């Protein structure tokens, strides 16, 4: 997870995290989505570009971004916090 | 004055398997199965 490994094992990314918010994760298993979401973030760098994305019968931003963003500090700042508000309720529809 | 109570016996029991397998899901979320015994909940209505 140190910043040289994970810039010398690939390239640059496009990572887009699409998270599923239906009511089936409500409970443990969206807690764990949260941290494992927060974990992901953790191991991206300034030359990679990340989105999270929630849906539960219908897709949408979790934050104030709505496209790729830089992913240096402030960005991952701001994705982590909108990612720890984020309810459990809906339907699930993958396709959307 | 048929034999028809056994057939509705029979309904009855089909009605008690529906309820069985019904799988209750949290937060207003469900499945294709649920959604099928929702609509299969008429049937016996009707012929009750
Ligand atoms: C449901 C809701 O109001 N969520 C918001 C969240 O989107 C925002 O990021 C946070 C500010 O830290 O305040 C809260
Ligand atoms: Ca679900």
């Amino acid at each position: 997870r140190r910043p040289w490994y994970i810039q010398g094992a690939a390239s640059p990314k496009d990572m887009l995290i699409l998270v599923d918010v239906s009511g089936s994760v409500s409970g443990l298993t969206l807690k764990l989505i949260r941290t494992s979401v927060s974990e992901m973030l953790e191991t991206l760098s300034d030359d990679d570009f990340v989105n999270v994305a929630s849906f539960n019968s219908n897709a949408q931003d979790v934050s104030c971004f709505q496209h790729l963003v830089q992913a240096n500090v402030r960005n991952k700042k701001v994705l982590k916090d909108a990612v720890n508000n984020i309810t459990a309720k809906g339907i699930t529809d993958y396709k959307k | 004055w048929k034999p028809f109570e056994t057939i509705i016996l029979l309904t009855i029991f089909a009605n008690c398997v529906a309820l069985a397998v019904y799988l209750p899901m949290p937060e207003d979320d469900n499945n294709s199965l649920n959604l099928g015994l929702e609509k299969l909940e008429y049937f016996f209505l009707t012929v009750f």
